[PDB]
Formats: C-alpha cells, structure tokens, sequence
RNA sequence: UAUUUGUAAUU
C-alpha cells in the first residue's frame, strides 16, 4: 500500500488528512462507517498523531452521535495518559464540545484529586479552562474542594490564572465565593504579583459591585505606591474605570492630596502616567475640573515626552 | 519602517531617525544617542542602556518619601 | 536637556 503512498506523493500524512477533511461533508455515510468501524479498533494510539488530530476532530461533527459514544468508549481507561499528551488533548479539548453531557460527566468523574499536577503541565491547563466552560459548573465542585490551601498559591502561576479566570467566570455563587474569599485574603500580594493582576483585572471586570467595594477599600493607601509598580499600575487602571462615582472620588481626592513632587513622580514614572490617563476618561467633570486646576503645572513636563495632552 | 523612535522623540532631522532601529534584533540598544547615555542610576550602558524615567533601579515611592522631600 | 511610554499558556 505504500507504492500507492508514493505513487500519490508523485499525484496520517497532511495531503490525505486534510483532503478528508475537505471530503468529509460529502460522500456517504456508509463510507462514514465504513472508516469509523476501521478506527474503533485501537484508536488509543491513533489520538496521539499530529494530524490524525485533525481528523478525529473533523469527524466529530459530522457524524451520527453514535460514533462519538462509541469512540468515547475507546478512551476511557487511558484519559491520565492522553490528557497530557498535546495532540491527544487537542483533541479532547475539541471533544469536549460535541459528545452527550453524560459520557461528559464519566469524564469529569475519571479524574478527581489530580488537579494538583494538571494544570501544573503544559497541556493540562487548556483542557481544564475548556471544561470549566463546557461542563456544567456543579459537576465541577471537584475543582472548588481541590483548592482548599491551594488557592494563593496557584493563582500566581501562569496557568493557574487562567483556570481561576475561567472558574470565576463560568460559575454559581457556591463556587465562586469560597476562592474568592481566598483571593481576598492574599490581596496586598496578588496585586505585586504578574499574574495576580490578571486575575484582580478579571474581577474588576465580572465580579458583584460588592467584591469591588471590598478591593477599592483594600487599596486607599497604596495609590503611589502601586501605580509606580510594573503589573500593579495596570491593576489601578482597570480599578478606576470600573468604579463608582462615590468610590471615583474617593481615589481622586486620595491623589490630588499628594505632596506636589509626589504628582511629578506620577507624571514622570513609566507607570503612573497610564493612571493618570485612564483616570482622565471616566470622572465626572467636578472632580475633573478639580483636577485639572490642580497638576497643570506639571504639565509643563510632558511636552518633551509623548504624551500631546 | 526601519526607524528609531528616540531619536524621533529628541527632533532629530529625519535622516536620523529612519537611519536606525530603536533596538537590535536581540534586544541590545543600537541607537548612538542611547547608547552613549550612561545611566546615572544603574550605570549601565551601551546594550543595556536606558533613560532615568525607565531604569531597572528607578526606586519605588512611597508616601512617606513624598512627605520626607 | 536623558526624552523610547507598560505584562498572559500550545500544533
Ligand atoms: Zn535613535
Ligand atoms: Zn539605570
């Protein structure tokens, strides 16, 4: 068969993949069943493929779902094996989004307690986000009660981030709540953290009004300190546009207090400056006007910059 | 492009700015103008060269630095 | 004259 392998490179390899991708959508189904019944055999092995990925993927659409359960199946079993391995968990991932919810919910119960070195890999993480969004957020009460201690610690972590993003996100009251708690717990440090910002930011953004609150009453005092700072500043950007005019005022009449050379380092320092602007555009023009006849002056130190305000 | 942008920002004639890049292609500093800018904080310079307002040392201010001065 | 404006894991 391989000397007709290459007597159609001379016209699992990309050409016959993406050509069946190409033809999937037609032909009959009898061809259908034909290949998937000559797939069912050991497709353990054919997940892990570069481009039989691509394949199995393409096949989960177009099919009827009895494909898809049979071949879900054929996993379970082997799913601690296949969920770190990148082209098994591409196509997981892209799985995910077309099988019944209950084989989802076989799924989620293979894997309980293994949080820990999930995310901690490569590939686990992306497969965890694409869960957090597709399964129903209860099944994944796992998830909340394997974070327990593991909160603060995690949520600095590059991928860690993005799973408690995708938690916050697509998640009741239950389970948002005991993290977030957690999060408001280690505050002072996630800020000053590059990947606490990420998640600070995301909650600014999503969270109740209430939350909100709890966090511009946990910054009063940190206005220089933390606009200065390199991840934190974008932490007082986001903050002041999500606000309320009273708490708006608040960090406005906190700033125009600073000790003059205090608003020089903030016009000057590579930070601040992105405060200031972003607290430009969303104040009221009182407050507003308070400040402009206030740091006018100091504006007569960024003509030679880039900033044309 | 193939233009720096300090030299943009400092009104150099034209010539000058499309002469060079900001950077190399390996994050070192190419400009002349920066690299002979000797840091007066941090002391770098040349690749690793930078301006007052961007050094790695530029020290964190907090309230109490703004009462003291 | 010191002047460039600033953050995220995979086909
Ligand atoms: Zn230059
Ligand atoms: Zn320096």
């Amino acid at each position: 068969r391989s000397r007709l392998l290459e007597d159609f490179r001379n016209q699992q390899d990309q050409h016959g993949s993406r050509f069946i991708q190409q033809k999937l959508e037609r032909a009959t189904a009898a061809e259908k069943q034909m290949v998937f019944s000559e797939i069912l055999a050991a497709a353990y092995s054919l997940m892990t493929d570069v481009f039989g990925n691509y394949v199995i993927q393409k096949f989960f659409e177009f099919g009827t779902p009895e494909q898809k359960n049979t071949l879900g199946m054929q996993v379970k079993g082997h799913v601690l094996q296949l969920a770190l391995q990148m082209y098994g968990c591409r196509v997981i991932q892209k799985a995910l989004e077309s099988i019944s919810p209950e084989q989802q919910q076989e799924i989620v119960h293979e894997l309980d307690g293994h949080v820990l070195k999930c995310v901690k890999d490569q590939n686990g993480n992306h497969v965890v986000q694409k869960c957090i969004e597709c399964v129903d957020p209860v099944a994944l009460q796992f998830i909340i009660n394997a974070f327990k201690g593991q909160v603060y610690s995690l949520s600095t972590h590059p991928y860690g981030c993005r799973v408690i993003q995708r938690i916050l996100e697509h998640c009741t009251a239950e389970q948002t709540t005991p993290i977030l708690d957690e999060l408001h717990e280690h505050t002072e440090q996630l800020i000053q953290d590059q990947y606490g910002n990420y998640v600070i930011q995301h909650v600014l953004e999503h969270g109740k009004q209430e939350d909100k609150s709890i966090l511009i009453n946990s910054v009063r005092g940190k206005v220089l300190v933390l606009s200065q700072h390199k991840f934190a500043s974008n932490v007082v950007e986001k903050c002041v546009t999500h606000a309320t005019r009273g708490e708006r005022t608040g960090l406005i009449d906190e700033v125009c207090t600073f000790n003059d050379n205090a608003l020089h380092v903030m016009m000057k320092d590579q930070y601040a400056n992105y405060v200031v602007q972003k607290m430009i555009d969303v104040s009221e023009p009182t407050q507003l006007k308070k400040l402009m006849t206030k740091i006018r002056p100091h504006m007569a130190a960024l003509r030679k910059y880039t900033y044309g305000k | 492009s193939r233009h720096c942008v300090f030299c943009e920002n400092n009104n150099e004639p034209e010539a000058v700015i499309n002469s060079h890049s900001v950077r190399d292609n390996f994050n070192r500093v190419l400009c002349p103008k920066l690299r002979t800018y000797v840091c007066p904080i941090c002391g770098a310079s040349g690749d690793s060269a930078h301006t007052i307002k961007y050094c790695p040392k530029k020290p964190i201010i907090t309230m109490e630095d703004a009462i003291k001065a």
